[PDB]
Order: C-alpha cells, then sequence, then structure tokens
C-alpha cells in the first residue's frame, strides 16, 4: 500500500466526528494529523 | 490477529498496531505458498530463489 | 545585505522538507505510522537534521 | 595563509577515509556486505559525516 497522501479508497475503522471551523483544534484528515485552525478557503483547487 | 497460532506479521514502513489508524491510497494483496525456510526471502532486499 | 538575510531564512524553511534519511519529513506521519522504538530512530534523524 | 588552505583541504581529503561509526569508509563495500535496508543506514551515517 501507498501512504503518500491522495484520495484514499481504503481507510481504517475510525469514526468521523463533526467538522468545526474557525477554532484551534487537533485534526485528523484521512490519517493526516495536525493542530491548527480550519477556515473556509478561497483556493481554486482542481476537483481531483 | 486471529489468523493461525504463530503467524509472522512483519510490517515495513508501518507498525502492526497503527494500521487501523491510517488511510491507504492503493492496496494490493499478493497471495502465494512457499517453503518456510523461504519465508525470510519475502522481504525488501533479500537473496534467494 | 537584505538579500543575504532573506535567502538564508528561505534556506532554513526549505530545509524543513528534508527527510534526513527518515521515512518522512512530517513528524506527525512518523508518529502515526510507527510504534515508539521505530519512531524514535526516525524522529532522532529528523531532529538531528 | 597558503599552508592553512593547503592543510584544510588535506583534512577534507582525510575525512573521506573515516568510517564515522559505520563498517567501512567505502560505500560500495557497505552496499555489498549488508542488506539494502541495513546498508542504507550505514550509508546515511557516512553521508551525514
Amino acid at each position: 500500500f501507498e501512504l503518500l497522501h491522495a484520495p484514499a479508497t481504503v481507510c481504517g475503522p475510525k469514526k468521523s466526528t463533526n467538522l468545526v471551523k474557525n477554532k484551534c483544534v487537533n485534526f485528523n484528515f484521512n490519517g493526516l494529523k495536525g493542530t491548527g485552525v480550519l477556515t473556509e478557503s478561497n483556493k481554486k483547487f482542481l476537483p481531483f | 490477529y486471529n489468523l493461525a497460532p504463530f503467524f509472522t506479521f512483519k510490517c515495513y514502513g508501518v507498525s502492526p498496531t497503527k494500521l487501523n489508524d491510517l488511510c491507504f491510497t492503493n492496496v494490493y494483496a499478493d497471495s502465494f505458498v512457499i517453503r518456510g525456510d523461504e519465508v525470510r526471502q519475502i522481504a525488501p532486499g533479500q537473496t534467494g530463489n | 545585505v537584505v538579500n543575504h538575510n532573506a535567502q538564508a531564512l528561505n534556506t532554513l524553511v526549505k530545509q524543513l522538507s528534508s527527510k534526513f534519511g527518515a521515512i518522512s519529513s512530517v513528524l506527525n506521519d512518523i508518529f502515526s505510522r510507527l510504534d515508539p522504538p521505530e519512531a524514535e530512530v526516525q524522529i532522532d534523524r529528523l531532529i538531528t537534521g
């Protein structure tokens, strides 16, 4: 398996909590763990 | 963890305990049967037939 | 002089992308993927670098 | 001044004959005599030295 971050088809049995924005929180996005503030982003990402 | 009494579970680049906490982009399972002495041959950078 | 400062700072920032022989340049990935003995060898590499 | 320069370069040259804790100061010998995962650790030790 590849751990390089990408759209993850396979994931472990972890329950997903609600998404809280504009506050300092620990976050775990598809195995990407960090601490910070999540805000709505104006970045024009490609759909993939 | 319920597969056979003394299974050899050897993870390279990951931990046996941590697999449940990770997300995997592309997963492939390769199944075969070999002699026991040749099991150690199934590892990165090993020499054998 | 200003340039000699800015480049240096940028170099420092770019040196945060170096794995230094570890599995990853991200500390969180190393801790999430590995058990404490293996993580220590990788975090030691990253911290020393 | 010349001596200092000339001496310093020799030191650099002599630091190419230091194992730095690895089995050998020759990269090819380390690669041949060790498993690639095990060899890479000693190779990175030489590289960081």
